[PDB]
């Protein structure tokens, strides 16, 4: 029994229109809709016993919820508000007590979109002194300048994407701390044996996906639209 | 408000059991859920008590139920780095789909790693492309030593994060930094943190 | 004797409810709740049977966690069923065991939705009896989930039921057995037809419920009287009147006689 | 909805002078919201006691109110009840006979 959530991240504007969805292929004709926030527990806003159905939860006001068919749930948020910043969950059940819940959504919503950037990733080689004095190899990537701290980090060794050894900070540090809602820096490590990284077929490449502007958004600055996209560096290993 | 957890928050060292409570005032009480919430992650389900009197197990994790008492306990033996996550606990008022699920605000755990062998080294790391740009990164310390924050604005460090190269058994703590400024050099970036006086410093 | 818990719910729309219940053993009453009571009021001082102080609080907290449980269960069920099924609707529940002799008994639950019996509880589960609309299979299948329900009225009807009312039965053996002495009276009504007339033998304050009330010519009983429904007194006694359509001239030589259990051997006979 | 019938007796037998007590006994209705009334000669009587509602195995309803009373020749007795089965409220007098 699995639950998809669409988007996992959203960065939304006061007064425009967010769609949060979930689809279930469980045939399960009951579906809720939670929204998680530090201090309080996971808070019921809407859910449906059915297509057709909708009904208020205990937090409903400033959420329509919509049944179109028994696969998809969807949550929206016609004039989105900045309290509306959450990590929204999705769940779906049968005639049973138990839940199934998705993988969560983060939904932030900013007073203004003029501020939102790319991040500009690098990836630093391995010293030769590490190597020596350790017999390991520690590659360093490091996303920088961009708004908002909504990115995903990833460390990917020939196509395939690696976790043994991988260690990302757990929040992104502010470029301008003086400055008010400054863009962000994030890095992380990816530590592989010696003789891997000799190898000069091995191929490092540090990927970070951006959350930001869809098409749907307007962009009247004269810069390149900072749409969701993927800023990736990459590196040959070498003996 | 109905369903309460405590302690709020706590740290351990790994290889030490940790025991989480939690304190429910809901009716009525069909089952009790322990929830695991990684940072950013979703909810992963633990274990489920259902008797007047209930002791589940899975693994590591051990939990109590006492629905006179309206409290339940969750002991996890032996804790590891990974167990470092947010604990929910969760009340259903009925044994069927009518039912409401009342969440606790949740339990924050931090576990300390266990360094075997430490060998502190601040190591410069150059770029793929263009290597003008480097990058300090300070490895293999203890997990008594703390990285303070640089008093420079033009320069930034990053708190310290430990990595796990499972397939050989081997945990280490890391933290990077760097500055566009000439005068930033990897033997004076980390000045503003207490430093082991046996930390390697490479020409 | 026949023992019953009668529950009448009425839900008016999405926010207004109200539940009252009625408890009988036979032909009078034992408890009442109604949606006002936070807690089951005794009628008779016997009501408690063989209980325990302990022992009837924690049965009547079982009650009060029902009381707020189903409330909730048909609001949600309703939901759950929308725009099938709308308020006003009307549930009621008739909760009870039969006893017979020698330690048998045959306890039964069955609910009614807008005056029509529909759902029982059979064996270990919630059942739709035969005429039942099929949309209810889904809120059966949901009741059926909840196990921990299922256990505690599996528990109720076959064995806290019958143990209750065997110490209520003991207890209250006194008032079930007691005799009132009917006082009969007699009374001309004519007819809507021209000729005959409607002659009415009004019989009230008896007790059990059993009698024995015809019109009989002197010796010989009179094939067309017609005995009313037995209709209840304030002061848990029984009123019964029996006509007889006789024509205009038969009335004299003609008497009433009842015969019932606190009489003894000597019948009331009243001559027209 | 079940039209409700409504039977109106004494408790003792009617003696004029002697006080007495007058029963109103509604039966076979459905829903159970209804509203009773026991009038004397139009007006409605103050204490007018009411039993607790209950239903027989037919699941129709039932509930009896009763009031004391002091029969006389000229005085009248009656039992108004209002109930949404019916457009205009059923009043049915009390007959001696
Ligand atoms: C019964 C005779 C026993 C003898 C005792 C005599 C004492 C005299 C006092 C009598 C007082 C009169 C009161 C009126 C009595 C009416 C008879 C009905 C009795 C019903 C049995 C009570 C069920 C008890 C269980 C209960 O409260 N369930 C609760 C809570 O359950 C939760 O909490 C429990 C612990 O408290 C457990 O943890 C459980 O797992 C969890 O889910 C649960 O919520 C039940 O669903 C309650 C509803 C049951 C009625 C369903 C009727 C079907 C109607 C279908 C119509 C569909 C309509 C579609 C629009
Ligand atoms: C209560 O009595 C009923 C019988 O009226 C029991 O129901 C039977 O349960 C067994 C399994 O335990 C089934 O094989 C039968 O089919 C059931 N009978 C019916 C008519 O369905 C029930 O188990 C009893 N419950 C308790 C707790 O004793
Ligand atoms: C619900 O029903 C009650 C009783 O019939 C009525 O007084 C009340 O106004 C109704 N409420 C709504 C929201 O319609
Ligand atoms: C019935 O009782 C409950 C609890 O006492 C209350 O919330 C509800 O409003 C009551 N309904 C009526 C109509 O009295």
């Amino acid at each position: 029994a699995a639950v998809t959530q669409s988007p996992r991240n959203k960065v939304a504007v006061t007064g425009g229109k967010v769609t949060l969805s979930c689809n279930q292929t469980n045939n399960h004709n009951n579906m809720y809709w939670y929204r998680q926030d530090t201090g309080h527990g996971l808070r019921l806003i809407h859910y449906s016993y059915g297509a057709g159905s909708t009904e208020k939860g205990d937090i409903p006001d400033g959420y329509k919820a919509s049944r179109p068919s028994q696969e998809n749930f969807s949550l929206i948020l016609e004039l989105a508000t900045p309290s509306q910043t959450s990590v929204y969950f999705c769940a779906s059940g049968d005639e049973g007590y138990t839940q199934y819940f998705g993988p969560g959504t983060r939904l932030l919503v900013l007073e203004d979109l003029k501020n939102v950037f790319p991040p500009e990733v690098a990836v630093f080689e391995p010293s030769e002194a590490e190597i020596s004095h350790t017999q390991k190899a520690t590659l360093v990537c490091l996303a920088t300048g961009f708004y908002p701290d909504h990115v995903e980090l990833s460390w990917w060794v020939n196509g395939k994407e690696v976790h043994s050894g991988v260690c990302t900070d757990p929040q992104p540090l502010k470029e301008q701390p003086a400055l008010n809602d400054s863009r962000y820096a994030l890095s992380s490590r990816l530590r592989v044996s010696a003789t891997f990284w000799q190898n000069p077929r091995n191929h490092f490449r540090c990927q970070v996906q951006f959350y930001g502007l869809s098409e749907n958004d307007e962009w009247t600055q004269d810069r390149a639209k900072p749409v969701t996209q993927i800023v990736s560096a990459e590196a040959w290993g070498r003996a | 408000t109905q369903v309460e957890q405590s302690p709020q928050s706590l740290v351990v060292r790994q290889g030490e059991n940790s025991v989480l409570q939690c304190n429910y005032s809901v009716t009525p009480d069909n089952h009790l859920r322990w929830f695991k919430q990684d940072t950013g992650k979703g909810l992963v389900s633990l274990t489920v008590l259902v008797d007047q009197k209930d002791k589940t197990s899975n693994g590591r994790y051990s939990a109590t139920l006492d629905k006179d008492a309206k409290h339940s306990t969750l002991h996890i033996t032996a804790t590891l780095l990974d167990d470092t996550a947010t604990y929910i606990c969760v009340v259903g008022d009925r044994g069927s789909a009518l039912g409401r699920l009342h969440f606790g605000a949740g339990t924050q755990l931090i576990v300390i790693p266990d360094i075997q062998n430490p060998d502190p080294a601040v190591y410069q790391l150059r770029d793929s492309k263009s290597s003008d740009k480097s990058v300090c990164l300070f490895t293999d310390f203890d997990s008594q030593t703390n990285v303070s924050q640089s008093k420079d604005s033009d320069v930034y460090i990053t708190d310290k994060c430990v990595l796990d190269m499972r397939s050989m058994d081997f945990k280490s703590n890391s933290a990077v930094a760097w500055s566009n400024k000439s005068d930033f050099a990897c033997a004076n970036a980390f000045n503003n943190s207490i430093i082991p006086e046996d930390t390697f410093f490479p020409s | 004797y026949t023992f019953r818990c009668l529950q009448m719910s009425s839900f008016a729309n999405r926010s207004w409810s109200r539940t009252d219940s009625v408890v009988w053993l036979g032909d009078l009453q034992t408890h009442r709740w109604s949606n006002d009571s936070a807690t089951i009021s005794f009628t008779k001082p016997w009501s408690q049977g063989k209980l325990s102080n302990q022992q009837w609080e924690k049965l009547q907290h079982m009650f009060q966690v029902y009381r707020v449980s189903f409330t909730r269960d048909i609001q949600e069920l309703v939901k759950m069923m929308s725009p099938k099924e709308d308020y006003p609707i009307e549930i009621q529940l008739s909760a009870g065991c039969e006893m017979y002799p020698g330690n048998a008994s045959e306890s039964f639950l069955h609910v009614a939705f807008q005056g029509k019996y529909v759902v029982r509880f059979w064996g270990t589960s919630w059942q739709t009896v035969p005429g039942a609309p099929s949309w209810l299979d889904l809120p059966i299948k949901v009741l059926n989930a909840d196990q921990g329900t299922s256990a505690t009225v599996q528990m109720l009807l076959n064995d806290t039921c019958p143990l209750f009312v065997r110490g209520l039965l003991e207890a209250g053996k006194s008032d079930l057995e007691k005799q009132e002495k009917p006082v009969a009276w007699l009374s001309s009504v004519p007819s809507s037809a021209h000729g005959h007339r409607q002659l009415v033998c009004h019989v009230s304050g008896f007790y059990p419920k059993p009698v024995w009330v015809m019109w009989m010519r002197g010796d010989q009983e009179q094939q067309g009287t017609h005995r009313g429904d037995f209709l209840p007194n304030a002061d848990e006694t029984w009123y019964l009147q029996a006509t007889l359509d006789v024509e205009a001239g038969e009335e004299a030589g003609l008497a009433c006689r009842v015969k019932h259990s606190s009489l003894g051997g000597q019948d009331i006979i009243l001559y027209w | 909805q079940k039209t409700p019938q409504i039977q109106v007796y004494s408790r003792h037998p009617p003696e004029n002078g002697k006080p007495n007590i007058l029963n109103c006994y509604v039966t076979q209705f459905h829903p159970p919201h209804i509203e009773i009334q026991m009038l004397k000669n139009g007006k409605k009587i103050p204490k007018v006691e009411m039993s607790d509602m209950s239903f027989s195995k037919d699941w129709s309803f039932y509930i009896l109110a009763h009031t004391e009373f002091t029969p006389t020749e000229t005085d009248t007795y009656a039992c108004r009840v209002k109930h949404a089965s019916m457009a205009e409220p059923k009043t049915v007098y009390w007959d001696r006979d």
